[PDB]
């Protein structure tokens, strides 16, 4: 206030400042592009690592013996001595072993043990999840800068809904938000086609064989009631605000804090540490 | 400053000021300017009460040379002390 | 009608007449001043007579205005008061008589006084519409003398509130800019704007508010157009039609410069104006200095506002250009008009007047002065090469060469130390002048004394820079004294005599030439003083004390003195004093020359002096004695010189038998005869001293006169500031005759006390305190013992005279006195006497509410509120604030004290009494502020 | 001296709630103020030498006071700096 | 569970193990991401030094703005909300002899630093008197030597009465291993020992002088006591550790003055300076 009040020097001076900031920002502007190309360079590298403990948790593919005294090592120094193995159970055959391929909900448990996303899952999603193999992420280069989550289910054996692959898409804001970070743009993801309302864990089926009192006409009902689940993180909020959709967008602004909330949880700690969290050590 | 922490309205800084440069002395004591700045707004006061008092009694809500010089004459202290 | 006829007999010549016509017109004012106020201005009005004869009625007006128009006047007279109908007649009969331009200036003068004074008492509340009526002349009929009138009653009627907010000041500055913007004003009509404008100015320089937007703004406002208005005016020309007009006016624009540069921040009037109006200054001296070739005066009046403006925009640089110009300039108008060589050349003591500068004038010598003192050290360097170049080549040419030395030397006395890159060889060639000068036979008398007077500013200013300075001082100064001697001017003679003055200032003359060559100098220097000494007027005479205190410094103090020198000194010094003993100036350095003259003495050499000396004062004395020694100028200052002599005892000894028999009956009769309160004062000063130096052997048989002249003085016959040095004489006759006079103690000691009580003057309270000291250090108890005993208005004198002991200790003067006052109070405290416990004294004041400063008119209601402590907590006191002004716990400090100056004996008292009065100063300790407490405990460390 | 002048009128506003002072008038008081501190200052001066004391303190000035002040004017300038400087100091 | 992980067969248990071998690669892959992100970093720090050293001079008033940078500040207050930069009628009919008798921006630092929610609590009026000598704020990033940030105070020796030093510097440090979440985490810090003119000046002590004559040891002696006070300029000279104090005391130590002082100088690194002048005007609020 005073500041302007002061004569024209100071109020010169500020200008050339707000000039420098200007030219600070189209720098910063840069330094972000350059932060997003890295990011995306390094995420390449993320992603072998990842997918190769998807194939291990999954079981198409399997350990090796180099791997397993490192792992064995690196458990030694961590002092997590849980997962050591037993003479109890090398006992058992190899027949007993490969009774199951993958790690029985792995991706479920290293879910429930998550602090904020275990409690959307219900128990029927808790079944679903079994059938859940990998979790990928992507960066979004065209346009709006963003980021994209993917979860690959095997839907040959599943028997809820035939996507092969679902994907979540997420949106920044086009310039730089204050103190050189973005903030979130409405977020958009695909839509499940579910097998059949009974297999379809995002809902509640009910199943009536009538004969109407008025017409006398002779009808079977399939009724259909959304319920929530963690498939609600798809079809996330619609838009980030628009005319028709004020009363909704009350909840779309609430759920896109919540979901935000959870892919970022996602992005930082899940997708990048997965084996604690499974085994419950990052607690 | 120290004027208002004395209870005055007179600059003590400038009365100390030209003491010390007119080496009256090889120091000037903290007080000694205090005392002399009280001394000078006193007798003022004296000369602007008695001015105002001449001005009123003609009247007049103005100070001008002639009421300065008669509340002076007409005041034997002052007169002693100013001619 | 018949005031005609009292006009011509007031106007004629003979007293008889004019005396009867004076009162005639009084008695008729005493009856009714109606008539008369009437009559007169229907005299001014309508007669159309003799210029003359109106005139005088209109001066009669401005007698009988005074005496008759209003109480408020002093020189009021209540026989009768000037009816209301006829007040409004004379005001509108005044200001159609002043307003018309039409009219002869001394009537229009005439009028104009006489409403300067009625409005001065009647305005606003008798006489609203004033400045209406001005204002609608100035603006309507363009009456130039209503702007004079104007002028002259602005601020006397012209309040803060109109000016800036009645719209006064706006509508004044209007009149003011339309006149000079308006192109065929004549310059009479500018030259009146421009004073009007200064009245503005002055107005709008300082006011209650200073913080007012509206006041600011409209400051801001008037002063730019102002600086872009005067800048076109100095831009005008005239063509030579009118130079007195065009200087006058000059002056004026210069004048509203110099005030709106010096009296309004510097916001306003920035460097780049400044710079502008240094261009046109200098250009305006060079006109000005051409101009010249009364004009004389206005142009020197001109030049002193130009000048004054340099001297205020000085700090700006100079070009070399520029330099040249305002030297040759200032070299113009500096040079001495004929006028005034005339008047120094018959009469040397007004040379000696203006020269020592106690001469009242102040012309653009003056101001050149200031000019030059002002300067900065670049520009000063660069000046004083310009200066010193236009000397080497002048030195032919007389007439300015006095300008130039006089410019040379007001740029040697700036303070700045002249330095430059060849000031060097300036200055080398500038002494070789400066000797060529002295030495020139047919120079003349002007030139020579002021070469006389500007080698010691040369030889000062550079005495460091300059190679074998002593040579060259001593040289000089032979050189002057030489010229001084054997040349029948007393412009030469005093000339030289400040001279020596100057080198006095800057030179050990005793180191500088030597013990044989200072003598020889000194009976020089007393030679010329003798010769001078013949024509001197009372500035002169305080010049030649001056020097004469000055050559007294020099004399050898060495064992070896010339008795000569010694006897012409004292000789010049009483001589030169006796012309004119009430030259304040003279006897105040009289007594320097005379105290620095037995600055040390010794027996053999006091007899000669006193055998010199005091012979002349009983001679003084006696003339006196016929005069019953009524108050004398040269009385006092034989008493003094007296005084200064008995002060000044040898100490090998006694005084001398001879100065007993000499002064005791002299100063015996003067203070048994004498009756005025000087006379009497010193006279007693004198006669205590000779009583308490003299051996008490040598005076004894003279007890009985000392006591006679004692009583007389304590009866109150004389008054009571006469008698003033009666405690100083009291303690000698103690001191020299202790025993004889043990039974009228009893007496003197009452008539002191009683003295000491009624009197408010400081020094009569101090010498009378004096003498208690004295007892009380000779025996306390036996002081307590009287105070108590005697008794005044049924109080025992004690508690009045401690009161008045406690508070006169906050004032006494002098070393010894205060360490025997503290002695004194030390013994008292000492004592620890029940009487002095009970008494009661006052502590510090109780202030007031609020910040009110306490008039003499608050005082009935608003007294000095005191707080009251025993006596001995305040003696405490008092010697602990000695302490602050000088430089925690009791039983700690009583234990951390187990294991001839102020200060030492502040000190030493104070631990013994903390050692010894356990009780008493322990109370007291627990008593003082922590303040106290800890510079106490601070100077016990 | 124009500093004096200000402080001339706020004295003045306390004395008298309103009352106007002419431009003139203001000087000569300036001059009256300069004058006293001239003379109180140089007789402080000849007090503290005379008192062969190096410093120039509250007793010289309240001597100088005394000498110089006629009458009721010594006591009441003697109490304005007394309680002056009490009020200062503390 | 512990049951669970019990139950596991001995496959699953190698499988989990290889699983966190994998981890462990991750963690070295964010490693060599965390170094790239320095190097660019420092390289940028690089390319806002121009700007940042433009403003600094516009700030202490050695440069003037000109007329094409005025014009893009004017433009830019047009946008969004600065009107307050807008120059009006008043101000232009001033003179730079009237303005520039202020040269600068008057605390301009200490102003942005006591806006700042964390560390102005730290600034005491005694540390904020020498801020008003500071006209420049600095980043340094420790490439060479141990990895870390050094934070750079500048002052005037020539002006500045409280010590000697023109600049005067802090130091952050990060251990040698990133931390859990793939962040730097912390080394213990450092700072200068400023050169204090004299004790009496100095910020960061309370002193006291007392002469005694003692009685208990008969000796006539002078005594000095220092005591450290709480203080701004305490965010420097941080705390070190002594083994066997370092167990008992220095553990709370560490655990609250590090957090702290962590803290203040990330705030410092990331919203102070980039936003140095939304920060003073509290547009960065």
């Amino acid at each position: 206030g005073y500041v302007g009040g002061l004569p024209k020097n100071v109020k010169e001076k500020l200008l050339s400042l707000k000039t420098l900031q200007s030219e600070l920002f189209e720098v910063e502007k840069e330094f972000q592009v350059e932060m997003f190309e890295l990011e995306n360079k390094f995420l390449q590298k993320y992603k072998p690592i990842w997918e190769q403990r998807s194939r291990i948790i999954s079981g198409q593919e399997q350990p090796k013996p180099e791997q397993i005294a490192k792992g064995q090592e690196i458990v030694e120094s961590l002092n997590e001595t849980e997962l050591l193995v037993d003479e109890e159970e090398k006992a058992q055959n190899d027949s007993e072993e490969e009774q199951v391929k993958g790690i029985p909900s792995f991706w479920l448990t290293a879910l429930e043990n998550l602090p904020i996303v275990c409690d959307t899952i219900t128990d029927r999603d808790a079944e679903v999840l079994e059938y859940l193999q990998d979790i990928g992420l992507e960066y979004l280069t065209d346009g709006r800068p963003g980021f994209k989550l993917l979860f690959r289910f095997d839907s040959s054996a599943n028997p809820f809904f035939t996507n092969d692959i679902l994907c979540k898409t997420y949106f920044y804001q086009k310039e730089l938000g204050y103190s050189g970070d973005f903030i979130y743009d409405h977020a958009e993801g695909c839509e499940i086609s579910w097998k059949d309302n009974a297999h379809n864990v995002t809902v509640d089926l009910e199943m009536r064989k009538q004969r109407n009192k008025t017409t006398k006409q002779v009808r079977t009902i399939e009724k259909i009631t959304p319920i929530e689940s963690f498939f609600n993180f798809f079809d996330p909020p619609k838009i980030q605000n628009e005319d028709q959709d004020e009363e909704l967008e009350e909840d779309l602004e609430e759920r896109l804090a919540l979901d935000y909330s959870i892919g970022e949880q996602l992005k930082d700690k899940l997708i990048p540490r997965a084996v604690d969290w499974f085994t419950g050590a990052a607690l | 400053s120290r004027s208002a922490k004395a209870g005055l309205t007179f600059p003590v800084g400038r009365v100390h000021r030209l003491l010390r440069r007119g080496n009256y002395a090889q120091r000037i004591g903290s007080g000694a300017p205090v005392y002399l700045t009280a001394v000078l707004e006193y007798l003022a006061a004296e000369i602007l009460e008695l001015a105002g008092n001449a001005a009123r009694d003609n009247k007049k809500t103005r100070i001008i040379p002639r009421h300065l010089q008669l509340a002076i004459r007409n005041d034997d202290e002052l007169n002693k002390l100013l001619g | 009608m018949d005031i005609n006829e009292l006009i011509i007999g007031a106007q004629s010549a003979d007293k008889h007449t004019r005396e009867v016509a004076e009162t005639q017109l009084l008695q008729w004012c005493d009856s009714d001043a109606s008539q008369v106020f009437k009559a007169l201005a229907n005299v001014a009005l309508q007669h159309e007579a003799s210029l003359e004869s109106r005139q005088f009625a209109l001066l009669s007006l401005r007698k009988l205005i005074t005496m008759y128009w209003s109480p408020g006047f002093e020189s009021y007279r209540s026989t009768s008061n000037v009816e209301i109908d006829v007040k409004d007649f004379i005001r509108e009969v005044l200001l159609k008589l002043c307003l018309n331009d039409n009219e002869n200036t001394k009537i229009k003068n005439g009028a104009s006084y006489c409403i300067v004074q009625i409005s001065a008492v009647d305005f606003p509340d008798q006489w609203p519409q004033l400045l209406t009526v001005i204002y609608d002349a100035i603006s309507h009929q363009h009456s130039l003398n209503a702007m004079s009138l104007l002028n002259e009653i602005y601020d006397d009627v012209v309040s803060e509130e109109m000016f800036f907010e009645g719209g006064i000041g706006l509508a004044t500055m209007e009149i003011v800019f339309k006149v000079l913007n308006t192109e065929t004003s004549t310059l009479i009509a500018k030259i009146a704007a421009l004073k009007l404008l200064k009245a503005c100015l002055l107005q709008m320089s300082s006011h209650n508010e200073y913080d007012e937007a509206s006041r600011k703004s409209f400051v801001s406002q008037c002063l730019a157009t102002s600086l872009q208005i005067l800048g076109q005016l100095l831009t005008l020309n005239f063509g030579n039609v009118d130079v007195i007009s065009q200087l006058k006016f000059k002056s004026i624009i210069y004048e509203n410069l110099v005030f709106i540069k010096n009296d309004f921040s510097r916001k306003h009037f920035s460097s780049e104006l400044q710079k502008q109006f240094k261009i046109m200054a200098i250009q305006d001296l060079e006109n000005v200095t051409h101009i010249n070739a009364p004009l004389l005066e206005t142009v020197h009046d001109c030049s002193i506002y130009i000048v004054e403006f340099l001297t205020s925009v000085c700090t700006l640089q100079f070009s070399v250009e520029e330099m040249n110009k305002i030297i040759t300039s200032l070299t113009i108008l500096c040079q001495l008009s004929s006028e005034t060589r005339e008047i120094w050349t018959s009469d040397f003591n007004t040379f000696v007047s203006k020269e020592t500068g106690l001469a009242a004038s102040y012309n653009v010598r003056d101001q050149a002065n200031e000019f030059f003192t002002s300067l900065p050290n670049p520009q000063l360097s660069l000046i004083f090469k310009v200066v010193s170049n236009d000397i080497e080549h002048s030195t032919c040419n007389y007439s300015t060469l006095e300008s130039l030395l006089y410019l040379l030397q007001c740029i040697l006395l700036n303070d700045d130390e002249i330095t430059g890159e060849n000031i060097d060889q300036s200055l080398q060639i500038l002494i070789k002048t400066l000797e060529n000068i002295l030495v020139s036979q047919e120079i003349p008398e002007l030139i020579l004394a002021r070469a006389i007077l500007t080698i010691p500013r040369v030889l000062d200013k550079f005495i460091d820079a300059l190679p074998d300075i002593k040579p060259l001082t001593s040289a000089f100064l032979a050189k002057s004294l030489n010229l001084a001697l054997k040349s029948d001017k007393e412009l030469i003679k005093s000339a030289t005599l400040i001279a020596f003055t100057y080198y006095c200032y800057f030179a050990e003359l005793d180191s500088v030439l030597g013990p044989e060559v200072c003598s020889e100098t000194q009976e020089k220097v007393i030679r010329i003083i003798n010769q001078v000494s013949s024509d001197a007027e009372e500035d002169t005479n305080g010049a030649l004390m001056e020097v004469l205190s000055q050559v007294i410094s020099y004399n050898p103090k060495e064992p070896h003195s010339r008795k000569e020198i010694l006897q012409a000194e004292f000789h010049l010094v009483f001589t030169i004093s006796s012309e004119d003993p009430a030259n304040v100036q003279v006897v105040v350095q009289s007594q320097e020359c005379l105290e620095k003259l037995l600055d040390n003495i010794n027996m053999d050499n006091y007899k000669n002096y006193i055998e010199l000396c005091l012979p002349s004062f009983i001679n003084v004395l006696d003339s006196n004695n016929a005069n019953n020694y009524r108050y004398s100028p040269l009385l006092s200052l034989v008493l003094e010189f007296i005084t200064v002599f008995l002060k000044k005892k040898p100490n090998d000894g006694f005084l001398p038998d001879e100065i007993n028999q000499y002064l005791f009956e002299p100063l015996a009769k003067v203070l048994a005869f004498s009756t005025e309160d000087e006379t009497l004062q010193l006279a007693t000063e004198a006669f205590s001293y000779l009583i308490f130096n003299t051996d008490t052997r040598a005076m004894e048989p003279r007890l009985m006169d000392i006591m006679k002249v004692l009583e007389r003085l304590l009866s109150l016959e004389v008054s009571d500031s006469a008698a003033m040095n009666v405690g100083p004489l009291v303690v000698a006759i103690f001191t020299r005759f202790s025993k004889e006079i043990q039974p009228l103690i009893g007496r003197i000691l009452e008539a002191v006390v009683v003295r000491l009580i009624k009197t408010q003057n400081i020094s009569t309270e101090q010498n009378l305190l004096s003498v208690l000291c004295f007892l009380t250090c000779n025996d306390p108890k036996q002081t307590v013992d009287f105070l108590s005993s005697f008794q005044i208005d049924n109080t025992d004198a004690l508690t009045l005279v401690m009161r008045k002991w406690i508070e006169a200790f906050e004032v006494i003067r002098g070393e010894k006195r205060i360490k025997e006052n503290i002695v004194a109070l030390s013994n008292l405290f000492f004592l620890n006497d029940k009487r002095l416990q009970k008494v009661v004294v006052n502590g510090n004041l109780i202030p007031y509410e609020g910040d009110l400063i306490i008039t003499r008119s608050m005082a009935k209601k608003m007294p000095d509120r005191y707080v009251q402590v025993p006596l001995y907590t305040k003696i405490i006191k008092l010697f602990v604030s000695e302490l602050s002004f000088q430089s925690l716990d009791y039983d700690k400090l009583k234990e951390y004290i187990d294991d001839e100056s102020v200060v030492q004996l502040l000190v030493r008292f104070f631990k013994e009494v903390a050692s010894k009065d356990v009780s008493g100063f322990h109370c007291i300790y627990e008593t003082l502020s922590d303040s106290e407490r800890k510079v106490l405990s601070e100077a016990l460390l | 001296k124009e500093t004096y002048s200000s402080y001339i009128y706020k004295v003045l506003k306390q004395t008298h709630p309103d009352t106007g002072i002419s431009q003139k008038s203001m000087s000569i008081l300036n001059s009256f103020v300069n004058d006293i501190f001239e003379r109180i200052a140089t007789e402080a001066s000849k007090l503290a030498a005379y008192n062969k004391k190096s410093t120039i303190s509250a007793r010289e000035i309240q001597t100088a006071v005394r000498l110089i002040l006629p009458g009721e004017l010594a006591k009441h300038a003697v109490s304005e700096g007394t309680r002056a400087v009490t009020k200062y100091s503390s």
